[PDB]
């Protein structure tokens, strides 16, 4: 092993995992800015007022985006297993 | 040395199982330091003299039916062993809530399989209630009240009544009373603090308690139970002394009850 | 009969199974579960269950089948002693009381899947089913009530929990973490009412009903 | 190590082989001309201990006979006896270092 | 039926027993000085009854180490 | 044949053999699996491991297999009983419906594996599996099953937690400690679906479908 | 040669020192520790350490050795009957294949520590070094080549905690406890990959490549 | 081929029990009156068989520590 | 004794995390070393009086009993607790004794072991409370800075073994224990 | 000298005192007690002790007392062999290194409190020391080394834990257990420095300085 | 080991362990610091509408810090592995 | 020069293999007739070998007790 | 000075050693043929010697036993 | 009074100790020459004192053995 190998395997994990979220942390600060925009303009306003907002819009991208993102999960980890074996040496 | 002897060895039988089984259950003599030899040499050791003026004659039949003799002394032994632990369960229930006040425990609190506060605050007062019980005639009035059992409840054919272990079993109770009774000043005067401080909010929701309150908790807890440290030495003769009582009242609830 | 032979297999082989199989025969499942959802309740441990809690169970459960063990005795123990019953007759007569105790606990359905997943035949009385299908039918019946009684003794702290939040947060208390200031509210409901008696009481009198 | 058997195992095989000599002997009582031999125990011991791995001596004859022969027999049978019971000592030393040996081991 | 292990195993005891028991009334009838019975059927039958008994005991031993070590794995 | 020597000698060695290797062989691993993950749901373990969940899964296990060792039974104990059969056709006459039986259990790609990492050479039905390759290819399906059927457990209690912690945020409790109050819903929700008698039974009705 | 005395005085020892030298010094090392830091990962045991694991690891190495041992039989056991070999020339004959196998998995660097620090003197090739350098040399290169796949194990796991946190973090989860939910989804991602078969099969021919 | 372990065992076991039936039947035949078979050679054989089972002992109760040493190897 | 010691080192395990020491070896064999090193006085005394005398002349395990005894009911006193004979002499039914010398073996052993294991635990539990004062700060200062669910025992850990090699911890112990011993 | 009596008498005690007194005489006490709790670090133990690290300690102590052992050899058991030395001359020719070798690894303090305490007269120099001062005090010596190299151990790893958990309740993950986080970093850590060689090559070489 | 030693190690630890978080705690600081000067003056509010830009300072930081902290704590790591024997006395 | 106790170990078992070879060949010559060879030699031969074995014996129990008795503590 | 238990046991081995030396000795004298010893006394004195031998093996197998007792418990 | 069966063993060690000290001084009185004793008075006393002395030690064997064993039963 050397440092810039394993540096290797954590950015591709850091990019598998960034992928993996993006949907969701893109829908939330969206949902999240919308409400926080209209938040003024009747500046009325208990904590949050988007708390369900946030929720709707993320159960809308794990619906839509859905079975691409767990299938780039699933390919990343089939081809890190798979190729485990040649990463020692 | 024959059977001559070697079934009068039957006197030493039983009043060793009884004494082994307080042993193997009382609160200083079950520590699991003690090497096991130890422990049960003493009980032999006991028993060798205590055994003389002791009269009794049984028999360890073969597929026993005396076996349920064998259990009366165990029973007896579990009688009061196990019972002097509630006065150690009182303090490792009380300082450990005092954990569960200052900041020491929030992740017992929202969820695991590490609780980490049993070491904390727990095993302070649960040892200094060690020493306290030691100092006395801790380590001996169990045993007297052992002799005491051997000669109120010495070796029956009706060895247990029932009704009887309620009163075990509904004595603690005085566990979470008791530990209250002792921690009480400092959850109280805690209290007044985390209700301040949360009142520091209505000046500012930023106030943050995360940010402000814990650091103050903790050093208030510390602080105020260094200053309330010596308050156990009076509490703890009450949670030995009622305890002992309980277990004096049926050792001699026992015999006019038979 | 037996002959000094197996007689001291059988019954230090039963001593071996003592502790898992014939504890769990009985009780001392349904109170340890419901002490142990009690302590969850009220937060930490702050009971040392080697120490404390499954002593508190023990002694409950000696109390509980003082009436069974009695039973017992009498069936048993004063004719197996010396006379004309030997150990065929003496199994029988000590299985009723045991077993109706655990039949009369059990629930009467547990017996219904437990007869139909061994391909048991027709069980023509109560008396009629045997340990084999009553042993894991007596283990989900307790089981379940041992969740019933920890879900009502979950009900007063819950509201308990629910009601501080709700006052320390219609103060004002935007942040506060309920859960400390809960706590000690936890211990008074529990102390005040003497809920200790309560507890063993109410399950001594459910266990049998 | 284990040469410490060594002194009564040289011993018991010299005695041995005194056996046969001195069978010998008995045996040839009779032909004329023998001139009976013998061996110097004590000497051939020595000899094989500072050495390891047997000069026959002549027994010094009383009695002439005119045949030559001067097996003197009754001296024979005396010493005979007397090898065979030293023999059995030997037997018995050995056993009994053996017996020490094996018993310390076990 | 079934295999039934409680009363497979309650047979195997009972042969046990029963071949104990025998070798027993069999040395009783020997040294009573009932005629018949020769001297070899009663160390014969004896020693045979011994190994009965050390067979099962040896069972009973593997049997009750491979259920506490079954009762003891966390699950 | 064998001549009391090692007959007497395979047999105590068997036993030894037991517990470890014959109870992960035959089943009482998915079962084991399974109730370990619903206990790692519904909040803390609050059901003594080494005593009741053992004795409940070694229960439902020799219910499950009791068709197989009865064909065991049949086909060697009677036979081996003095006559024709000498364990020698004893041991495959057994092996043969656990074999079976296992089989009909094993992933499809599992033994695909083993085989491949054995270089043996090709197979020409399920007869030709021997036990060398039969063992882990069972395990590892037997724990991916295990897994599956912890997916099925977890769902619903996963998602009374979020719908708690759903509620609790929309309604304003800032840091309520959602746990504490959602494990008594999870008790809850257990008992009334009646999830003990219902889990058992699917357990079951999964083993062999 | 040896006389059935001492043959047979170093087979019983020799058996003696298998369970921990010859398990330690072929496989199982790598094996077992890759297994137990999966396990590790994934969250509670969810599989017997002493049955499960263990047996599948002495399966496992059990295959990656066949090749090894069917040498060691051909070059041992088949000349050893009676003919021209007896546990003199036999022994480094038998360890041959063996030696091979060890310097073809050890470190090329863990050989020069514990042979400097043995004050041996200048190797020419990879048959010069002994068995006395060789052992501790492949047991520390084999715990290296354990944490390296434990690490890459632990890698994905990570990743789905990491995500679901962030989730829950920016929906406002303030206090959930993100463990509980992303349990089940590590799970998931263990055996929709199919994780048992790969994580098998990727240590057989890492094991040897 | 192949190594086969359990095929080995197997052997070896089938090579104890057949060695102790020629025992066997040794015996048989010089109690039961045939000429050939003398009292030196069923001796001899009749040790040689219980030296063969008394390794067979050996080794497995060697077999059985070291598995028992190896499953409470803790994960 | 060899109890009191064997006992402190158990303790003194439980406490520093993991035991981490041989016990079977280390342990045992350092207990057992500095027992002999503390009746090396008690062991000759007995020697003197018994062993020289009863080899061959005028003594011959009749009063050889009681010359090694004395010796060793001498130190045994010195180290009871005063108040377990009380309860051992008030069990076992016998009347007023006069002085030090009067209890006699039937009394002093169980007096003994008693005394034994109360010292051996009074030096456990103070050596425990410095270590706890560790798990103590340690915890709340992860608590103060919010680090919430740090597991501070794995933290606290080399804490504690610095805590007991900087302060010269083992030859403290031991030279505390063998100093104890005879006050 | 002594003649096949006591000889292999005080051989074979010898050697049933040589497991704990020879093998905590030399090293493996600290070998040992460093390589566990280096596992203590590190997360789980994660390592098969009776195992890896008991074999791998002996080779480590059978190479860093190889000096000892050939001084041992050549002034002890040739002459001992035949001529001018038995078993008391060659007790001094066989300890001087020995003691040499312990001498120079205890600490010059422990010395002086087993000297006081053992009413010792005074030393006049290193030589001077009895067996029964030097092996307490070399024990007490190297348990004091052990912990100190247990902290210089454990250090690294306290900061990977304690950047882990800062960095992420900084981030807003305020309740991600840092611990799971963490362990592949310490595992990480570990095998990009060769933490086995390191560890392994740095307690020989302490061990003679 | 005297206790200046323990003091002069914890230091070069202490140090050691901030070299090791300064670049991606400095810049959560800074990032929290923007979103919030930019959070008045449009004193819109939800609760955070900062943590995703944290997650995306933490990555690119996590990228560009990368390859010299892991080096300076593989260098810290081994020196004090390399230097453990002599500390002892 | 070094040790290398498994050197130390070959040589113990060669010396006891060697010297019961020894007993067996001169135990074949004297069976078989040839002169010079003695009863009594024979018999010391097979008595020093077996104390020899028996040494070898004793020696791999303690060895082996020290072994499994090392390898039974927890790192 | 002290017991010095190291030199108490040495003090017993070198009476043992020396009672066997000088019953070797005069076994020596015996076979070689010096007048002056006895046969009697030779076997009196081996027999003795023995005793003494027994004497020092059982001592040392209850200190073995006592030794390995104190080293087994935990701490 | 009390029996304290450590003063019954007590006894039973004097008596027999008592009993060989007769037969051993009445073997010096006979062996002496001192007229009265005979031969076979000598021989049945030493004889019973033999029985005596083999009863102290299986006694013996039995206590330890005794002892021994519960000192296992686990506190």
């Amino acid at each position: 092993m050397t440092p810039e190998s394993v540096m290797m395997m954590g950015t591709e994990a850091m990019k598998v995992a960034l992928a993996l979220a993006a949907p969701l942390l893109l829908v939330a600060l969206i949902t999240g800015l919308i409400i926080s925009i209209l938040q003024a303009a009747t500046q009325i306003n208990e904590m949050t007022l988007s708390f369900i907002p946030k929720i709707v819009a993320v159960f809308i991208a794990i619906i839509v985006a859905g079975p691409w993102m767990l299938n780039l999960l699933l390919d990343y980890v089939r081809t890190l297993f798979s190729n485990l074996p040649y990463i020692i040496g | 040395t024959s059977e001559q002897w070697l079934y009068w060895l039957h006197l030493y039988f039983w009043p060793l199982l009884r004494v082994l089984a307080l042993i193997s259950t009382a609160p200083i003599l079950s520590e699991r330091a003690i090497p096991k030899r130890v422990k049960l040499g003493l009980g032999i050791m006991i028993t060798l003299v205590i055994a003389p003026s002791l009269p009794a004659n049984d028999t360890p039949l073969f597929s026993i039916a005396a076996l349920w003799l064998a259990m009366q002394q165990i029973l007896i032994g579990i009688a009061l062993g196990f019972t002097m632990q509630f006065a150690f369960a009182a303090v490792r229930t009380a300082g450990e809530f005092i954990g569960l006040q200052m900041g020491l425990s929030f992740a017992t609190f929202v969820d695991p399989g590490s609780h980490l506060n049993m070491p904390v605050l727990a095993r302070i007062m649960d040892m200094l209630a060690m020493l306290l019980f030691l100092t006395f005639n801790g380590h001996l009035w169990l045993i007297s009240l052992l002799v005491d059992t051997f000669h109120t409840l010495p070796i029956g054919s009706n060895p247990v009544n029932s009704n009887a272990f309620m009163a075990l079993a509904r004595a603690g109770g005085l566990i979470f009373l008791n530990g209250l009774m002792l921690a009480l000043p400092v959850i109280t005067l805690l209290l007044t603090l985390n209700l301040a401080l949360g009142l520091l909010n209505r000046m500012a929701p930023q106030l943050s308690i995360f940010v402000i309150g814990f650091p103050l908790t903790l050093t208030v807890g510390i602080m105020l139970m260094a200053a309330l440290m010596p308050l156990i030495a009076p509490f703890c003769e009450h949670l030995f002394s009622e305890i002992f009582n309980l277990l004096a009242d049926i050792v001699s609830e026992m015999p006019i009850n038979n | 009969s037996w002959s000094l032979s197996v007689q001291t297999l059988v019954f230090i082989t039963s001593l071996t199974f003592l502790p898992a199989i014939l504890l769990m025969m009985t009780s001392f499942t349904r109170i340890i579960i419901v002490f142990g959802l009690l302590r969850n309740a009220l937060g930490t441990p702050s009971a040392p269950p080697n120490q404390v809690l499954l002593g508190l169970a023990l002694f409950l459960t000696f109390f509980i089948m003082s009436p069974v063990i009695d039973k017992i005795y009498v069936d048993a123990y004063q004719p197996f002693s010396e006379q004309k019953i030997s150990m065929q007759e003496a199994l029988d007569k000590g299985a009723q009381p045991l077993r109706a105790f655990m039949l009369r606990q059990t629930r009467e359905a547990d017996l219904a899947l437990f007869a139909r997943l061994a391909n048991s035949g027709p069980l023509q009385g109560p008396e009629a089913v045997p340990m084999r299908i009553l042993l894991p039918a007596y283990v989900t019946s307790e089981l379940k009530t041992a969740f019933q009684i920890g879900f009502t003794i979950f009900i007063p702290f819950l509201i308990i929990d629910l009601v501080i939040a709700s006052v320390l947060m219609a103060l004002g208390m935007m942040m506060v973490p309920p859960a400390t200031i809960a706590l000690p509210f936890k211990l008074m409901l529990f102390v005040l009412v003497d809920g200790w008696q309560l507890l063993m009481g109410s399950l001594a009198q459910s266990f049998y009903s | 190590l284990d040469a410490a058997l060594r002194f009564q195992q040289e011993a018991l095989n010299l005695r041995a082989q005194r056996q046969e000599i001195l069978a010998a002997n008995i045996a040839n009582a009779d032909t004329p001309g023998y001139q009976a031999r013998d061996i110097d125990f004590a000497s051939e011991l020595k000899k094989v201990m500072v050495r390891g791995r047997v000069d026959l001596l002549y027994r010094v004859p009383d009695q002439p006979s005119l045949d030559g022969n001067t097996v003197d027999m009754d001296r024979e049978r005396t010493q005979f006896a007397d090898n065979s019971l030293k023999y059995q000592m030997g037997l018995t030393v050995l056993g009994s270092q053996l017996k020490g040996m094996m018993n310390v081991l076990q | 039926s079934t295999v039934s292990f409680a009363g497979q195993l309650h047979a195997a005891l009972d042969r046990i027993s029963d071949r104990q028991a025998a070798a027993r009334v069999q040395a009783e009838k020997f040294t009573l000085g009932e005629p018949g019975i020769a001297l070899n059927d009663v160390m014969a039958d004896m020693q045979k009854a011994s190994v009965s008994m050390q067979m099962g005991i040896q069972v009973r031993n593997k049997l009750v180490a491979a259920y506490q070590e079954v009762m003891s794995m966390q699950v």
